[PDB]
RNA sequence: GCUCGCCGGAAGACCAAGGGUUCCUGUCCAACGUUAAUCGGGGCAGGGUGAGUCGACCCCUAAGGCGAGGCCGAAAGGCGUAGUCGAUGGGAAACAGGUUAAUAUUCCUGUACUUGGUGUUACUGCGAAGGGGGGACGGAGAAGGCUAUGUUGGCCGGGCGACGGUUGUCCCGGUUUAAGCGUGUAGGCUGGUUUUCCAGGCAAAUCCGGAAAAUCAAGGCUGAGGCGUGAUGACGAGGCACUACGGUGCUGAAGCAACAAAUGCCCUGCUUCCAGGAAAAGCCUCUAAGCAUCAGGUAACAUCAAAUCGUACCCCAAACCGACACAGGUGGUCAGGUAGAGAAUACCAAGGCGCUUGAGAGAACUCGGGUGAAGGAACUAGGCAAAAUGGUGCCGUAACUUCGGGAGAAGGCACGCUGAUAUGUAGGUGAGGUCCCUCGCGGAUGGAGCUGAAAUCAGUCGAAGAUACCAGCUGGCUGCAACUGUUUAUUAAAAACACAGCACUGUGCAAACACGAAAGUGGACGUAUACGGUGUGACGCCUGCCCGGUGCCGGAAGGUUAAU
RNA sequence: AGGACCGAACCGACUAAUGUUGAAAAAUUAGCGGAUGACUUGUGGCUGGGGGUGAAAGGCCAAUCAAACCGGGAGAUAGCU
């Protein structure tokens, strides 16, 4: 579990978006990428202490990087991890 | 489509 | 009791259906029963060893009572079942135990019989007890080749081998095809013969008839082609060529046995 | 008329995947002669 | 925006396969679009895929693959045991409403559910890789009982008609509500309980099975659906209100009955017939090696956990497969109104489209169609193609035959509408009232209401009443093949092939035969009433002669003869 | 009851027209055969080149089959153009 130095790691990145600040303003649930891997404990953990307040329910997305390309050549871009960490009635930033 | 067929004549 | 069908609509006109009504229908008595998987006539290596089989409707196999080890225990039948596997009908004997195993069934067999098993066991039909206490000339099936092995002659509906000679530790049998042949006394035998005589009545009555016994559907080779068939071309069916086998060995008139090892046991060919 | 590609990747991975190629010696020198011969791409899967 | 036109068993909708951001929004018009293009499945950028109970992963197994040792093979390698992998199978559990520009059984709201960990309490013999049970299965057929769903009536809300009528027996719309829980009906299956004994189920057994008794007659399992609860609600036509004219909040009436009814459910049933119809685990039980005041087992409550991965879009197509935005190909699921036997077909609902070049002119000729006076195959290799026949009920129907056929032979009549019989009949469905009940989802009695053909008589309109779509041309002689099928994908569907049957021949099982240098399999977990090969080709009448040549079998003296 | 009858889906491809650098490297339109079975089809395996498979056309084995395709021997040979 913890072993803060693993779960440290989880939070790379917040991904705002104008869904997501509906889903702040009405259903209270935060949104932010995480990281490649981990799990739902974790990333329930790592808003437990580091944004210290009570997470109500944790869920997992995710996105596949859309392919790009230029000429012959094509670079695909990265996958990443969306996240849905709901609040409880303790919520703040 | 070329076909095949022959010449007999 | 066959009964020739009516002529409603072809393939139903040559029909000669076998019915036998004291069979005891419904589900099968389930723990005995096997998976008896197609082969298809492949083997391992994937290459039809065995051409026109293949197809037709599943079946599943019953484990058969051979050897008859349990000497001494009365039994009594049951029912009586169709077998898909063989021509011959089984039966399921119920010993005082409370086991059950199948058992090829002789003519005279009826529901209730007390057959039995052993060798002081008395000389009445189903009965299947080793050869040396068998008297000569009676009536005898399911013999063992080897003691104890199980007995693989005589398996066939209507099959039977009279005994006409007992000189020496073996003793003589008079196979069915009329070949003669020595087996020991030791091997054990029922007594008797097995009871579907009707079997060879049947006529099947159609093409596809044989669609559900596996069986596939014949090309004679002089139909074929000269690359595939010895037989074949000559424009216009004729034929010429002296018959043979694909492969080329002599069809009509060419003796394929070669086992020396088992010659001492042929009192006689078959006539 | 129906065409002669009937595409199935469950079938494809198994017929002609890195796996199939490890199966047999035949198929590990297929992959080192792709490797001698140098590619983006040794096998097909994702 | 107002109309027209097409599909509507789809050209609507959904899932899987497969594709891989084509999805949504802003913006752009070089190239991509067989045209212009502000548009797009195109360029650029941003945004979008929310799961304990949908699926995968997971447990289990089929055909098979791989395979510790092993067997075999010049080497590579091949086979295969114990094992392991393998779904197109089986195996625990979420339904309604709402919301977004795009995702909803995932989020939210409401009501729930399953399997485990832990804790408290109560009772108690718990315990496999083993035994048994269960899981666990066919085709066809017959109905019956129901639901989805529809029609009508009632109720509620709204409407008095652009032109002669329309306050009435009028018109329009709505009348919708699940999982779960309680109840265990229409039915289906089986005689239950108890005692004793046993050569069986590899060990054991309280379980299964077998054998003796006793006792009692309803004991149990399975099961749709209905009725209650879930639901004081939710949804709801339509209003009140702000309004980026793209919508958002609030409020919100009735929400019943009768009939019809499936291809769906009871049904993994029942009946019946040979062609006799997978596999294992989860599950219910049994003990053994063991623990035996424990651990565990069962039950009520409380608590915690249910991870990982897929989730957008296309789904008979513009996006999959066809080099194309291609008249092709692509499995399953959802099945409205009227007519009709019907999933045919016509017109329509929901819903999706008018198919990415148009505007004209109204020549030949060509393609797709309509009609044609007289003749009716005179055309032509040939009735090729068109035309024609076409439905239901009834009358009636030959030669011939293997007595099933031929046969829907052929050839005719009747067919619309309205009234009466009967203001809607025969029937079907079935409420109230009355009575019987070991008293339930009962039964009898009773007949309202609803639904509803078919027939007779009479009257009536048209040239035509199965009026459209839909929808056999028929007979006679004869060749060939018995027939049903199969065949040259892409010029030959046939007289060719197959065929049941008949005959010959090989084969005694470690079978002949066949694959394979072998090993090992198939044949077959079959046993001469079986199997292989060959020929012939239903059935009826039959099937003559020739062994010189050729082939083969049988025979063993002699002639001849290899390696040695 | 039926390799039974008529007839959609489904499967098959007998006739004719159109098409023949087509919309389509075999289709469309108007008719047709089968349609409870020797049926059809989804999904996943098995048989690998002198071999496979075949109700037998020497058909089919990835638009090619009297011997597939790929690479190699190979710049094979060619008295021929």
């Amino acid at each position: 579990m913890i072993r803060e130095e693993r779960l440290l790691k989880v939070l790379r990145a917040p991904h705002v978006s104008e869904k997501a600040s509906t889903a702040m303003e009405k259903s209270n649930t935060i949104v932010l990428k995480v990281a490649k891997d981990a799990t739902k404990a974790e990333i329930k953990a790592a808003v437990q202490k580091l944004f210290e307040v009570e997470v109500e329910v944790v869920n997992t997305l995710v996105v596949k990087g859309k392919v790009k390309r230029h000429g012959q050549r094509i670079g695909r871009r990265s996958d990443w991890k969306k996240a849905y960490v709901t609040l409880k009635e303790g919520q703040n930033l | 489509a070329v076909f095949q067929m022959r010449n007999v004549d | 009791a066959v009964v020739k069908c009516k002529p409603t609509s072809p393939g139903r006109r040559h029909v000669v259906k076998v019915v036998n009504p004291e069979l005891h229908k419904g589900k099968p008595f389930a723990p005995l029963l096997e998976k008896n998987s197609k082969s298809g006539g492949r083997n391992n290596n994937g290459r039809i060893t065995t051409r026109h089989i293949g197809g037709g409707h599943k079946q599943a196999y019953r484990i058969v009572d051979f050897k008859r080890n349990k000497d001494g225990i009365p039994a009594v039948v049951e029912r009586l079942e169709y077998d898909p596997n063989r021509s011959a009908n089984i039966a399921l004997v119920l010993y005082k135990d409370g086991e059950r195993r199948y058992i090829l069934a002789p003519k005279g067999l009826k529901a209730g019989d007390q057959i039995q098993s052993g060798v002081d066991a008395a000389i009445k039909p189903g009965n299947t007890l080793p050869m040396r206490n068998i008297p000569v000339g009676s009536t005898v099936h399911n013999v063992e080749m080897k003691p104890g092995k199980g007995g693989q002659l005589a398996r066939s509906a209507g099959t039977y081998v009279q005994i006409v000679a007992r000189d020496g530790a073996y003793v003589t049998l008079r196979l069915r095809s009329g070949e003669m042949r020595k087996v020991e006394a030791d091997c054990r035998a029922t007594l008797g013969e097995v009871g579907n005589a009707e079997h060879m009545l049947r006529v099947l009555g159609k093409a596809g008839a044989a669609r559900w016994r596996g069986v596939r559907p014949t090309v004679r080779g002089t139909a074929m082609n000269p690359v595939d068939h010895p037989h074949g071309g000559g424009e216009g069916r004729n034929f010429g060529k002296h018959p043979v086998t694909p492969w080329g060995v002599q069809t009509k008139g060419k003796k394929t046995r070669s086992n020396k090892r088992t010659d001492k046991f042929i009192v006689r060919r078959r006539s | 008329m129906k065409r002669t590609f009937q595409p199935s990747v469950l079938k494809r991975n198994r017929s002609h995947g890195f796996r199939a190629r490890m199966a047999t010696k035949n198929g590990r020198q297929v992959l080192a002669r792709r490797r001698a011969k140098g590619r983006a791409r040794l096998t097909v899967s994702k």
